[PDB]
């Protein structure tokens, strides 16, 4: 308690001595000369000595007159059922100045580890609205499914709609959205918070904002946060809890921004190393538990490099999350909204999600005849890329008006278009 | 106050025991000559101290003193049209004090004027309540700006005494019964350069800049309050776009940061600027504009300290109600410099060298900048638009910096070499090059000319597109291989860059292009190219369509400053009308 | 006046000395060893009573218990006087010419200081050449930095040699100078330029340093900043028109990667430092005209681009720092034309400030305009033409060619010795530009 020993300070980092029982990843705050507080976190502990990463920073801090409390918890965040309706910060605090909220309880946010065979395996699909997701990689709730486009591509107002038109049919109660938002402009936030305002979703979700200005650090814990109260909601509150976090791109460069801010050596391709781990941690907190009735689905929004030489690679988490939805620039010039490029997308979970019963079955056969129409229509006009002088020229036209008319009305609906999963099914009849 | 011994010398870093009283980033007077320097990180009572002067001659032993105060600048009246080193030392006050040529080690300068006497008419009547933000009077430093003073921050209370008078920077001017005790405020604060000055509320940019640029303001247009990136490669012309921007821009204040560039261009900027001048207001664009200067040759600590103070100018004349606009040159030039400086510290590198904090010194940079609502009572509005120049690798631009640019703005104007180096003097790249506002400033550009352009901008970019494809398809065949119609959408393409596209060769008429005036070009090459193709349909044959009226390419320098556009520009598509059903 | 004794440390070309006081970072030492010899270094990192210096010419043959090491109290130092004129130096300011030392007037540091931009006045007037493509296209100004690019081939150094003669200032000024620092050059390179001085009587004009490939790095450092501190010094103190040549640079950031190297710094691209631009741009931006003042030093450094002309971080940085360039391409070299100049490459920005009537003739500027377009239009149907025949070029093609041909066989190729009045090329461009039609130009006779 309330310890005035700091004897260095270098970059972000402090250390502080005289100071027992002291655990790794401890939350401290410190008291400087000038009255303000500010929090930081331990980092490592040595028999007496213990250093600390300061958030906010270290400018203005006089070694010889500030203080360090050891608060005794780790990272924590207080959960409580009023979350609805309400806008957090980075650390999942207030950022609306709305009712103060007292916690039904507070959480460690790095969670737990589902037991395998306590895991329940997703059986029932999920009704975007989107005919170029619905009818071919469907989601199926408590799957893992990420969207990876360019910047400028409109994968954020692709996850705006799908965050919109999210439901289920089954629909006893209703769904619920926790969105995060990790190391993005103020433009690209107001998007999101003035979609969900003019279209009331906010009383109905939850959210977590963590712009590019908030420090690394603080994106961390965004995604830990945003996972802990939808989990929170999910299994203790039984909601059904689609989590949407926009551009895990940011949080893997803050981890390789904390890793050099630690000392840590570089893992592969000048990353943490550790990136594998990580971000299997954050993907693989999602389906349903046996006995529990909510469940968890995760659509995590990722920028992607034109390139596969650097960013936050594709496959090291493509295989982490049981199928992908690519966008691209490409696509969308030429007015296709929602550009999805349909080639190289899957949902490894369609097969089953996808019955009598659960959807209405003409979908499986109709999906795969469709499928095939995907092949083959990009036979048809797609796999010509300019050439095809005779081929798809000699009564395949039938073809050479499938695949394009797809192209341009089957990806671009529309992005303020909802479609019925009978309806998408009907336009591929028509498309048929 | 205590002395700090220096212990070590190595290069720019200076390492001074006793010294326990500072803190962390404070500046300091290190040396016997005093060279400024700041304090980064301390080591129990040592501090590692990281200078903005050359420490060259600097040994052990000698003293080193703290002022106890952040890097800060001087914000008040008597800033505007003055150039400053990039700690905000005033040069023409340093020329004159120092009696030398040259930029010497140690010098103490004030960075405003506190000598001037200033007329200042107070606005606030005794007994109002304040807060900070709010404005109490305004001195008219120009003719243009009104420089407004208002209460800083951490001040509220109830005024006692305000009287319009004449006072110089320091004598004061007001008093407010605050919480606890009696502040007396002058017309100057001071302000930390690194921590964003506070706002209220932050806002969408909706409103484009006029650049005057035809290209910029056309095709990939920037609003007040966003941000902008110009990567290209040496020769090409970044530099000079940021000269013209903050020439012609419709913007009330330009704050210029040259961080590791060349001095002539600086000198060049402050004798040109006071010549030209504005019709508008009678006065030249000095009484606008504002410099940072900090050479190649200048030390590199500096080079970061340079667009931070330039930014916190920005954000001052910001929180007054005016919109200004910021431009740094070559900011790989701030990035080089502070990746040397994580090596020397033994950072755990980051990407091809860079610290890992990169991306989040960058982003901090440009979200700084924007339309806001500024703090106080009327909740006035006001705007910063970012221009940054990245001149990186050779012409490579996919290396940390401009990625991390592009990863945080929404304007993208990208110069290649072989466009310069066909003389395309504007050698902005188009079908790469890219503004974000562009759908925006459509709905804007169509309500306030009450016309349909944003279909216009959408048909020019869609042919040039057109073009870039019938390059590939010319290989066959020169002239007879295309199509008739693609013969004569080459000609319009042609037209379109030829014309529209390049800009000025520093030639007055050519340099500014009013909005109005680009309208009219735009539809008169608009309207040739489809009056030309539709009636070229109905048996006109292009071997002879191509004919009359060349001159329209040269029709578009003339008839600028003067409003003698109308007339001019619209004559031109009649002519073409009645010549195209005359050829028949 | 102190000799010190105790030498803790010595670790390839660096040294500590322990037990010493009152040191200066970037200092000189002078090192007494065992046997007598005397060698020259500076001080690189000081801390307490420990220093560490590292000597210029090695640290082979020293033992450290019967050595030891003075301070000489200032750093590296130039001494000046207005005698520089017909003495030839070496990198260290030293004598190379068999020729009496100087009474240095002064002593400067090399590094100098910065020109303060507002006491900084814009590049004007005209330096004439003798070069048509120089002169006409890409016209230099006093205090521009103008450099030279070229394929690692002979070019470069005869052009050097070439400016370093004709290059005067059209008479109208009292006097003129040029200062030539020579760097990573063979001794028969070193020979080359010194005898075509004495041979031109141009060395009275002049004053000039050899480096050589065979002294130590550091001195390839010291060489340039020798040189522009002369300069500098005859321009702003004896108001004389200095223009000051360098040669390959390139062999000069070879010794910085060496240097480097040699204390372990981090590399940057392509293994050459990180600090390459702005040390480059530290020499680069002593160029110019104070306000104030006449007199003024014009830098034209000399480089080739390395290996295959990728402009590799040599070139690059030097193009970022420099106000145009002047290139030179292996393709003309083979054919006949010398200097080989691809001229839509090279450019000067502040042409205009040194053109126009009255500094030049009024028909300066517009020639210029109307020559480069025709080059790249003639060239255009010249390449354009190849594998499709000649009837492409119809016969608007064809003259455009056949312009482009003649362009550079006479226009540009001067001839290496002889010169060129600056009205003699605008009249030749002319001639040349006869063959047009009178239709085609942009403006009137
Ligand atoms: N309208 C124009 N737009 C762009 N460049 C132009 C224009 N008119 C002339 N130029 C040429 O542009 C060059 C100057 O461009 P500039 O931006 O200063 O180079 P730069 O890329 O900034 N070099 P650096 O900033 O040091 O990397 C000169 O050679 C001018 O001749
Ligand atoms: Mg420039």
């Amino acid at each position: 308690k309330e310890y005035r020993t700091i004897k260095e300070v270098v970059g972000p980092l402090m250390a502080v001595e005289k100071v027992s029982g002291v655990k790794y990843e401890e939350l401290i705050e410190v008291r400087m000369q000038n009255g303000e507080i500010r929090r930081g976190q331990v980092l490592e502990v040595q028999e007496d000595k213990a250093m600390v990463q300061i958030f906010e920073g270290t400018s203005g801090i006089n070694l010889k007159n500030s203080s360090v409390r050891f608060l005794g918890h780790p990272l924590q965040l207080g959960v409580s059922e009023d979350m609805i309706g309400r806008v957090f910060d980075g650390l999942g605090r207030p950022k609306d100045n709305g009712p103060e909220i007292l916690p039904e309880k507070y959480l460690d946010i790095n969670g737990e580890v589902i037991n395998p065979i306590a895991r329940d395996y997703p059986d029932e699909f999920i009704q975007t609205g989107i005919s170029a997701i619905d009818h071919l990689n469907t989601l199926v709730r408590g799957q893992k499914l990420p969207v990876f486009g360019p910047p400028g591509a409109g994968k954020s107002a692709l996850a705006a709609q799908i965050a919109r038109q999210a439901t289920v049919l089954d629909s006893s109660d209703d769904f619920a959205v926790v969105f995060a938002a990790i190391g993005i402009t103020f433009e690209e936030a107001e998007f999101f918070m003035e979609d969900f305002r003019q279209t009331g979703a906010i009383d109905r979700s939850v959210m977590f904002m963590n712009l590019a200005n908030d420090p690394a650090i603080e994106r961390i814990a965004t995604p830990r946060m945003a996972l802990t109260a939808a989990e929170y909601l999910a299994y203790e509150k039984g909601m059904h809890v689609l989590v949407i976090m926009e551009d895990m791109t940011n949080y893997a460069e803050a981890l390789r921004e904390i890793s050099a801010a630690r000392r840590e050596v570089p893992g592969r391709r000048g990353y943490p190393g550790y990136l594998y781990t990580n971000l299997a941690t954050l993907f693989e907190r999602a389906g349903r538990i046996r006995g529990l009735k909510g469940s968890v689905t995760q659509i995590p929004i990722l920028t992607m490099p034109e390139d596969d030489k650097t960013h936050p690679i594709p496959d090291l988490t493509g295989y982490i999350t049981e199928g992908q939805i690519i966008l691209t620039r490409e696509l969308y010039k030429s007015g296709i909204s929602p550009p999805i490029d349909v080639l190289p997308s899957l949902s490894r979970l369609k097969d089953k999600g996808t019955g009598a019963g659960k959807t209405r079955e003409d979908h499986a056969a109709t999906m795969n005849q469709l499928f095939a129409a995907y092949a083959q229509g990009k036979q048809a006009k797609e796999l010509a890329v300019v050439l095809g002088e005779s081929a798809l020229s000699d009564i395949d036209k039938i073809y050479a008006k499938f695949a394009e008319r797809f192209e341009n009305e089957y990806v671009n609906q529309g992005f303020y278009t909802n479609r019925t999963i009978t309806e998408t099914l009907d336009l591929g009849w028509e498309l048929l | 106050m205590q002395i700090g011994k220096i212990i070590k010398v190595s290069g720019p870093l200076v390492m001074a025991e006793n010294m326990s009283e500072a803190s962390i980033q404070d500046m300091c007077l290190v040396g016997d000559l005093g060279v400024i320097g700041e304090i980064i990180e301390m080591r129990q009572d040592v501090a590692s101290i990281q200078v903005y002067e050359e420490t060259s001659g600097i040994g052990p032993g000698e003293p080193v003193r703290s002022t106890g105060e952040a890097l800060s600048v001087e914000l008040g009246p008597g800033i505007i049209s003055q150039m400053f080193d990039g700690i905000q030392r005033p040069l023409d006050t340093f020329m004159e004090v120092t009696q030398s040529n040259f930029l010497g080690r140690g010098v103490q300068l004030p960075a405003l004027d506190h000598e001037k006497q200033w007329w200042f008419e107070a606005t606030i009547e005794e007994g109002t309540e304040v807060s900070a933000g709010d404005i109490i009077g305004y001195v008219d430093e120009t003719k243009i700006i009104q420089h407004k003073i208002m209460v800083p921050n951490g001040i509220k209370g109830t005024v006692q005494k305000i009287e319009s008078g004449s006072f110089t920077i320091d004598d004061p001017i007001c008093v407010i019964e605050t919480e606890q005790g009696l502040k007396e405020l002058t017309m100057m604060q001071k302000w930390p350069v690194r921590r964003g000055r506070p706002i209220k509320q932050k806002l969408n940019p909706d409103v484009p800049m006029i650049t005057g640029q035809r290209v910029i303001d056309t095709f990939f247009p920037v609003t007040k309050g966003g941000a902008a990136a110009v990567p290209g490669p040496f020769g090409a012309g970044k530099t000079v776009v940021q000269h013209q921007i903050a020439k012609w821009s419709d913007v009330d204040l330009v704050v210029y940061v040259g961080c590791g560039e060349r001095g002539n261009e600086m000198t060049d900027v402050v004798n040109e600027f006071p010549e030209l001048i504005d019709p508008n207001t009678g006065e030249s664009l000095m009484e606008r504009t504002v410099l940072i200067a900090n050479t190649s040759n200048m030390p590199v600590a500096a080079r970061e300290a340079s667009i931070y103070t330039g930014i916190t100018i920005a954000e001052y004349f910001r929180d007054m109600g005016y919109d200004v606009a910021i431009m740094a040159d070559s900011t790989s030039r701030w990035a080089e410099a502070l990746r040397e400086m994580s090596g020397r510290l033994e950072e755990m590198p980051g990407d091809e060298g860079y610290p890992a904090y990169l991306g989040s010194r960058l982003a901090e940079y440009y979200e700084r900048s924007g339309r806001v609502i500024a703090l106080g009572s009327d909740q006035r509005e006001g705007s910063i638009t970012a221009i940054s120049a990245v001149s990186p690798s050779g012409g490579d631009i996919s290396e940390p910096v401009t990625q991390n640019t592009l990863r945080v703005v929404k304007v993208f104007w990208g110069l290649d070499s072989s466009l310069a180096q066909k003389r395309h003097f504007p050698s902005i790249n188009w079908i790469q090059s890219y503004s974000l506002y562009s759908t925006e400033v459509g709905r804007y550009m169509d309500q306030i000319l009450q016309q349909d352009w944003s279909d216009m901008v959408t048909e020019g970019m869609r042919i040039l597109q057109e073009e870039e494809q019938l390059n590939e398809i010319v290989r066959l065949v020169g002239i007879d291989s295309l199509s008739d119609n693609d013969r004569l959408t080459l000609e319009v393409a042609k037209s379109i860059r030829e014309d529209y596209l390049q800009q000025n060769a520093f030639d007055d008429v050519d340099t500014f292009t009013s909005r109005e005036k680009q309208f009219n070009m735009l539809k008169v090459i608009l309207t040739f190219g489809k009056e030309a193709r539709k009636a070229l349909s109905l048996g006109a044959y292009f071997n002879e369509i191509m004919e009359g009226t060349v001159a329209v390419r040269e029709r578009i320098s003339r008839s600028k400053y003067i409003p003698e556009e109308e007339l001019a520009k619209i004559s031109s598509i009649n002519e073409e009308i009645k010549e195209t059903i005359q050829l028949i």
